[PDB]
RNA sequence: CCUGAGAAACUUGGAUUUCUAACCUGAAAAAUCACUUUCGGGGACCGUGCUUGGCGGGUAGUUUGACUGGGGCGGUCGCCUCCCAAAAUGUAACGGAGGCGCCCAAAGGUCACCUCAAGACGGUUGGAAAUCGUCUGUAGAGCGCAAAGGUAGAAGGUGGCUUGACUGCGAGACUGACACGUCGAGCAGGGAGGAAACUCGGGCUUAGUGAACCGGUGGUACCGUGUGGAAGGGCCAUCG
RNA sequence: GCGACUGUUUACCAAAAUCACAGCACUCUGCCAACACGAACAGUGGACGUAUAGGGUGUGACGCCUGCCCGGUGCCGGAAGGUCAAGUGGAGCGGUGCAAGCUGCGAAAUGAAGCCCCGGUGAACGGCGGCCGUAACUAUAACGGUCCUAAGGUAGCGAAAUUCCUUGUCGGGUAAGUUCCGACCUGCACGAAAGGCGUAACGAUCUGGGCGCUGUCUCAACGAGGGACUCGGUGAAAUUGAAUUGGCUGUAAAGAUGCGGCCUACCCGUAGCAGGACGAAAAGACCCCGUGGAGCUUUACUAUAGUCUGGCAUUGGGAU
RNA sequence: GUAGGGGAGCGUUCAGUCCGCGGAGAAGCCAUACCGGAAGGAGUGGUGGAGCCGACUGAAGUGCGGAUGCCGGCAUGAGU
RNA sequence: AACCGAACCUGGAGAUAGCUAGUUCUCCCCGAAAUGUAUUGAGGUACAGCCUCGGAUGUUGACCAUGUCCUGUAGAGCACUCACAAGGCUAAAACCUUAUGAAACUCCGAAGGGGCACGCGUUUAGUCCGGGAGUGAGGCUGCGAGAGCUAACUUCCGUAGCCGAGAGGGAAACAACCCAGACCAUCAGCUAAGGUCCCUAAAUGAUCGCUCAGUGGUUAA
RNA sequence: UGUUAUGGCGUGCCUAUUGAAGCAUGAGCCGGCGACUUAGACCUGACGUGCGAGCUUAAGUUGAAAAACGGAGGCGGAGCGAAAGCGAGUCCGAAUAGGGCGGCAUUAGUACGUCGGGCUAGACUCGAAACCAGGUGAGCUAAGCAUGACCAGGUUGAAA
RNA sequence: GAAACGAUGACUGAAUCCGCGCGGACCACCGCGCAAGGCUAAAUACUCCCAGUGACCGAUAGCGCAUAGUACCGUGAGGG
RNA sequence: UCAGGGAACUGAAACAUCUCAGUACCUGAAGGAGAAGAAAGAGAAUUCGAUUCCGUUAGUAGCGGCGAGCGAACCCGGAU
C-alpha cells in the first residue's frame, strides 16, 4: 500500500528547501477588532514549527507537496 | 449514623504565574533590546540606555555591560555602560 | 463579541475616499448619539478621514 | 386603432350539480374466477401510482462530560490579584480571601497648567458631614472597576488643539511541551500636538477572552477544467 | 387484615393480597365497519357476525355510594382572524452573443391538512398545598389551629398492607403484651371506578387469642430398623506450587506451621470433632471503573412503518 | 541493576557446497568424576538397527514453567 | 427442545477489546521514569522532561573560590493596616507613658539561595544533529508548610537521602533507619556502623563517680 | 563419586506492585503443541555493495537443468509564492525592514540487500458481553383448530 | 456543491442534414461526435478433476481422515 | 462471471452524514469462461480510434462532519 498525503495539511502546511516545514500564524477570522492592527499584521503570515512538531508533518505529505 | 455534606469551598481560585522581577543582573552583557526587568511598577527606573514598555518591562537600547544603582531605596535605576 | 450589545456597539469607520478601505472600533450610543467622524490613513492613497457607515 | 362596455363564440379554468361508457361492487341456470345479460347499486369519488407539508416511542440507531479522601447529592471547570510559596523563577490540596467576560469619542495623542486625605482656630443657611479662610500636612489621598505593585519632578485634578484607538515592517529579548502569549528599538509612507528637543502605532500596569472548520460583508482581478467571458473559489479586511 | 366466590400463575427458591372472573363504566365502530396479520388495489381474521353486534380501555360479586378543580396535557367541537409546503403567478435583478435569442437567481397575490386561538370534556392524563409563635448555650418528648397556582377534601375511613416521631394515648386480654383488638384524631405521606366504606360465604392466604393434645421444651431415656464400624468382592470424586506442614509472643503488605525469641514434641496409624490451613467451589452477582453491552422509558436527538393532507396521473361529458 | 537501548555469540530444522562417517553398526535413547566465559561441547561404555556428524553460506513454522493455556498419559484424595 | 429482558445452527468472523493473563537461548555495556502542561481526560494517549546507540564538535559540563548584581523568608520590629493589656487625658475618637499578637502587617532584615564573569584551580562532564525507546500508580524518613485533632503505616506541595531497580554488615526478626554500592577465585590482612558475661566473633578492660529501683527493659499533669 | 551425621547459614516460582515467603494471581505431574510475523515494489534511518552527476527499471518478450532483453515510467538535477508567475532568486510591500532560499568557508546521488522503526492489513498470542445476515426448530413448553377417550363410590337434595 | 453527463419512478413530451448530441452551471465561438436496432473469437477469471515440481509437512505435523464426514453428539440446521 | 435484493459489527478513540461496503449473505440466469465491444467516445495535439486485462501515470487531480478517511482518468509502455 503507498502511504497517502494527509490531505488536511496541504492546505496549511509548507516544505522547505533545507528540509524545515512552516505554517501559518493564526488567529485572524473574528478576534480582530481587538486588535491590534500590528497583531492582526504579525498574524495573516507565516513562520516555522517549533520543532518537535516537524516529524509528523513530514510524514503528513510524503511528497512535500 | 452517616453524614450528607453539604458544604463546600468559595475559595480555590488563582491565577497563572507571572514570572517576573529581573532578568539580567548586575554586570552581564547585553544585545540590543535584550529585556532587564519584568516588574509591576516602578521598582526599577530607567537610566542611561533602557528604555521601557508599557508593561514597565526595562530594555536596553544600544548593547554594552549592565550596572545596578540603587540610590538608597524606592528609586533605584538600571543601566548600560559599554565595555572601554 | 455578543448579540444584545446596547452599550458599546462596533461599528465600521468607512472612507470617503471611496476606495473600498474602512476601519472598526467601537461607540457608546450614550455619547456619541448621531453619528462618528475620525481622521485616519488611508493606504490606497494617504490621509483621508472616515464615517461611521452601518 | 381604441379608453370603458353590449351580443356571439373558442373557451382555458374555479366551485357546485348531475349524468355515465372509465373504475368499483352485489344478485341470477355457471360457489374463487371468466363470460353474458336483467343487471342492481355506487361513481369519476374511493382505491392505486409520484410528489407536498403535518402527526408519528408503533418501531429503529444512538446520546446522556469530568474532577471527587469510594460513588451519588452539593460544589467546581476559562481569566486576574494576594497568602500558602520555605528572601531567584516555579510549585499541590473540595487550603485561606477577592474580582473579570467590561468600560472611556475622552478616561485616548500631544501641549500647557493645577496638588491631595485629615485635624486645629474662626466662620449666613450649616453647625456629625456641607461651602470659605488661616496653620499643619510625603502621600495618613486619588487612579472607571478586584487586589498587589507602582506613582507628588504625576500615573493624580483642569484646559487648548486633536484621531497614533495609523498602514507597510520588525534588530532583539521575556515566556510556554506545543500552540499561544508579552515587551520592543529602529526604517518607510503619512499624519497630531508642540516655539521647539521631542512624543504618539490606545488607556499606570497586570483580567475584560474562543484555535480550526463551514458561512455573511467591503475591497482585490491570483485560479478559472477547448478559448473569451460569467458561476465558483483564492488573497487582504472583516462580522457570527 | 386482604381478595367476593370455583378458578390462574413464576417447568427448576414466591401459589399470594398476582392474574382471570360475573357485574359496571368510558369510548370507537353503519359493514369493503372499526380493529388486526400481510411483498399486496391479493387473500384473511373480525364474521358467513350487523349496534341487545364488534373492537379497545379501566374497575372487579353484592349493598349504600362514587364530591371539589377544565388552568397545563390529551380528546370532541368552533371559527373572524393571525397561519403554513409543493405549486399557480414572475413585477423585478443579472449572464452571454453584434443580435433574433438562449439563459442564472428570483418579489407580490394566491395556496391543504396541522399548529396558535375560542368553547366543551374525568368511570380522560391528572391536581385536591404553602404555613403562624415558645423563658434559653448556634437545642430533641409536646403544641391549638388561620390557608398562594384551575381548585384546595362531599360522604365513609384513619397510628391503617398507608404512621416519620413510635413501644403515640387510654381500654381490653396477660403474672408480665414493641404484636393483636377497640376507641381517640396530632392522616410526616387515606378518600371515592389507579374506585370509598361495608359485606354472609369461600382461603394449603396473612395476623392475634383460646380449648384440647403433645418430647416443641424443663431434659433427656430406653427400644427398633437403615447407615456409619469389621471381613471378602468391584472401587469413584471435587481438590493438589512443592512439603521434612506444633505452641506462645513478636515481626513482617497491617490475621505466620515456614521470619525472630522462647516453649513443646519418640516413629506410624484407626475411629471420631469441625478452631485454623484467610479451607473447596463460581476470574464478586454489592461497589467503582470502561468515552463496554443490552432490555425498558419518555414532552432527549435523529429517522421511520403507518397515517392525515395539497398538486400530477388513471380521469370523461354536460348544465348553472 | 527493573523497564529500555546497544554489542558478541550458543542451539534447532531445512537448503547450497566442501569434508567425511556408517552392518566390524547411523540418527534417537541411557550413564558418566572431562572441556569451554555462558548458551553449550566432546571422550568412553550400554541401547538400538539405517541412516548421519563437522565447516562455510542461505532461508525459518527456530529455543517455554507459567497463559484457571491445548492434546495426551499417569499420580493425589484411597483400598477411602 | 434441561440456563430466553430476545432460541438455536452457520456465516460476516482473526468483529472490537484504551482491559486481564501470557510472551520461550546465553554473556557483555550503559541505564531510566512514576515530574509538566494538554486531553468526554484522570489505571489511556500527544509533546516536552529523563535513558541508550551513532555522527558532529572539542572543556563548552562538574564542583569549589573570587567578584558583582537580584531577593523579602528565619528573626525582629511596631513606622503604617487589623487586632490587643493596665493607666492618663479628654467629650467617646485623636493624643500621652507603660505593653503585645500578625500567612494574607513591615522602620528594618540575616544564614542561604539564584543570575553573570573569570578559573586565579581541582575534576570530568557538556551541547548539537539523527535512529530506538520505556516511563506518565510511586513509597518511606528528616527538614519546610498547608489541610487534619501540631491524629494516622493519613492527605497535598517544597527539599535531601534511600527503596523503587540495592545484594553485603548492623538495628532479635524488619523495602525505607545506621555503615556501606557486590567483575570472578582464596581455609589471607585492616576497618565502618555496631559490638566484646553464655547462646554469639571480640576486654567478666582500666580509673573517678551514679542508681538498688530489675530503674535498666516504653506516657503525663 | 555415592551416601550420610552434626554444626553455620537460608522467607518457593511466576505475575502484579509503593511494597510478596505472604493468609494476594496462576499452577496436580511429566511429555508433546503453544505467542512480535507476513505483505507492499509504500515511508523514514543504520550498515553494506554496485555504478556515480548521474542511478534504476515495471509490466512484458525470449530463453529457461540458466538468464538476457525490455527506458514506459521513477529518483537526483532550484528554489520562492495563495497562485499567476518570477527565477539564484522569490514573497509581503510603493520601496524598506523581513521569511523562505542559493552562495555558502564545503559538502552526491541512485539501485539493490540485511537490519532498526513507521504506515495499512487479523499485525505479539488467547479471551468477551453483544450487532447483523441466511437458515433450523411447537417429537419439550405456550396456545388454537378437527377428531376420539376418561372421571370408583359416597353425600347434599335447586327449579319445575 | 456553482453540478455538467449518464440512469430511471412519476408527469410531460422536439427537431431529421442550414438538422441532431456532447465538450463540468450558463452564452457566443472554436473542436469531437451520427443516440433511440442486433451478434461477435482473441488476450482475462477460476480450479471440483489431471500431470510436474518444492530451502512445504511426515502421524498433536500435513486435509477434519495415512482416509471418515465414519464413530460419536444434536429433534433439526448442524458439529465431529 | 454477470444481474435483481442487499447487512452489521467496526473505523470515525462517543455518534447520526461518513466508514466498513456494494464487502457478507440471499435470489436469478449462463458458460467452459463470462462480461464488455464496433464511439451522439476519450480528450485539447484541430491528437487518438471497439472491449477486456497487466505496468504506469499516482496516493497525482479531485472527494470529505474538508474529520476519520476515500481516491480516478488522460498520455506513455505492454498482452491480444
Ligand atoms: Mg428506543
Ligand atoms: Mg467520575
Ligand atoms: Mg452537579
Ligand atoms: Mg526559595
Ligand atoms: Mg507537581
Ligand atoms: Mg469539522
Ligand atoms: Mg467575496
Ligand atoms: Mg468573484
Ligand atoms: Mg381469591
Ligand atoms: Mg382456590
Ligand atoms: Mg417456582
Ligand atoms: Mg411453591
Ligand atoms: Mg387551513
Ligand atoms: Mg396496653
Ligand atoms: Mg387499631
Ligand atoms: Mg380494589
Ligand atoms: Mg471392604
Ligand atoms: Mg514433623
Ligand atoms: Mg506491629
Ligand atoms: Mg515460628
Ligand atoms: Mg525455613
Ligand atoms: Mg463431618
Ligand atoms: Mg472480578
Ligand atoms: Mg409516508
Ligand atoms: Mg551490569
Ligand atoms: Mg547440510
Ligand atoms: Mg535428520
Ligand atoms: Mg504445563
Ligand atoms: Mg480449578
Ligand atoms: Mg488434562
Ligand atoms: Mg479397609
Ligand atoms: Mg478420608
Ligand atoms: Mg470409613
Ligand atoms: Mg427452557
Ligand atoms: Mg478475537
Ligand atoms: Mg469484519
Ligand atoms: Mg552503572
Ligand atoms: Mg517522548
Ligand atoms: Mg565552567
Ligand atoms: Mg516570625
Ligand atoms: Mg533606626
Ligand atoms: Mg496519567
Ligand atoms: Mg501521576
Ligand atoms: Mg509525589
Ligand atoms: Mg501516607
Ligand atoms: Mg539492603
Ligand atoms: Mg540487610
Ligand atoms: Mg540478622
Ligand atoms: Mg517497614
Ligand atoms: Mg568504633
Ligand atoms: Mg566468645
Ligand atoms: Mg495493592
Ligand atoms: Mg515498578
Ligand atoms: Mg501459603
Ligand atoms: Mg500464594
Ligand atoms: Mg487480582
Ligand atoms: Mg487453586
Ligand atoms: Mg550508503
Ligand atoms: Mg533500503
Ligand atoms: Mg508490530
Ligand atoms: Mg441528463
Ligand atoms: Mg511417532
Ligand atoms: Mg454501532
Ligand atoms: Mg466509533
Ligand atoms: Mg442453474
Amino acid at each position: 500500500p503507498k502511504m497517502k498525503t494527509h490531505k488536511m495539511a496541504k492546505r496549511r502546511i509548507k516544505i522547505t528547501g533545507t528540509g524545515k516545514v512552516m505554517a501559518f500564524k493564526s488567529g485572524k477570522r473574528h478576534q480582530n477588532t481587538g486588535k491590534s492592527g500590528d497583531e492582526i499584521r504579525g498574524k495573516g503570515k507565516g513562520f516555522v514549527l517549533a520543532k518537535a512538531e516537524w516529524a509528523r508533518m513530514k510524514l503528513m505529505l510524503p511528497r512535500g507537496k | 449514623a452517616h453524614k450528607k455534606g453539604v458544604g463546600s469551598s468559595k475559595n480555590g481560585r488563582d491565577s497563572n504565574p507571572k514570572y517576573l522581577g529581573v532578568k539580567k543582573f548586575g554586570g552581564e552583557v547585553v544585545k540590543a533590546g535584550n529585556i532587564l526587568v519584568r516588574q509591576r511598577g516602578t521598582k526599577f527606573k530607567a537610566g542611561q540606555g533602557v528604555g521601557m514598555g508599557r508593561d514597565h518591562t526595562l530594555f536596553a537600547l544600544s548593547d554594552g555591560k549592565v550596572v545596578f544603582i540603587n540610590k538608597g531605596k524606592g528609586a533605584r535605576f538600571i543601566s548600560i555602560e559599554a565595555a572601554q | 463579541a455578543a448579540a444584545g450589545a446596547a452599550p458599546r456597539i462596533i461599528v465600521k469607520m468607512e472612507s470617503s475616499a471611496g476606495t473600498g478601505f474602512y476601519y472598526t472600533t467601537t461607540k457608546n450610543r450614550r455619547n456619541t448619539q448621531a453619528k462618528l467622524e475620525l481622521k485616519k490613513y488611508d493606504p490606497v492613497a494617504a490621509h483621508v478621514v472616515f464615517a461611521a457607515a452601518a
